[PDB]
């Protein structure tokens, strides 16, 4: 592990096996700094013109997450095809994730 | 040229015939060859499978691909399927050519 070395590589490809398809996906990001690395407390109440419908009270933190909780996330519009013109269904099974290459 | 796959040794022919029954034949020989037969024909039933072998597709076309499909909208009839007289029909010809590749 170092600064000259990669610490992983570019996976994006889709194998069908016979009863199951694997899907691997890699992506670029960019990480900027949030709340100036502040948590602050954020609220709406029920003054000005906003209605009750829509109060609330929660928290604003530095972090930020991943999320590919989006079918697009994984399966390319060609396998998508692949996927609903032969199988009357599917369903997840196991994933891996990984983070790399990382440069501040 | 008119289409399909070209061979030396392809199947072969299968060739079958109703043997001929004689009606009665005189009752004092005669040379000539009989040409009075019992009426009949015959029927059954015939098999034929075939074993194929597939060559998946292997592409890295991002886009969706061409396919034959089944029209959607309200019709007087199903496609591939019978009349309200029992008569099987084929609606239009169907090739093979839907997946692409590149050259
Ligand atoms: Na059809």
């Amino acid at each position: 592990d170092g600064v000259g070395s990669s610490s992983g590589n570019w996976h994006c490809d889709s194998t069908w096996l016979g009863d199951r398809v694997i899907t691997t996906s890699t992506r670029t990001w960019a990480l900027p700094t949030y709340n100036n690395h502040l948590y602050k407390q954020i609220s709406n109440g029920t003054s000005g013109g906003a209605t009750n419908d829509n109060t609330y009270f929660g928290y604003s933190t530095p972090w930020g997450y991943f999320d590919f909780n989006r079918f697009h996330c994984h399966f390319s519009p060609r396998d998508w095809q692949r996927l609903i013109n032969n199988n009357w269904g599917f369903r997840p099974k196991r994933l891996s994730f990984k983070l790399f290459n990382i440069q501040v | 040229l008119m289409g399909g796959f070209g061979l030396k040794h392809p199947p072969p022919q299968i060739l079958i015939k109703n043997t001929p029954v004689p009606a009665d034949p005189p009752t004092t020989f005669n040379q000539s060859k009989l040409n009075s037969f019992i009426t009949q024909y015959s029927t059954g039933q015939v098999s034929v499978e075939i074993e194929w072998e597939l060559q998946k597709e292997n592409s890295k076309r991002w886009n969706p691909e061409i396919q034959y499909t089944s029209n959607y909208y309200k019709s007087t009839s199903v496609d591939f399927a019978v009349n309200t007289e029992g008569v099987y029909s084929e609606p239009r010809p169907i090739g093979t050519r839907y997946l692409t590749r590149n050259l």
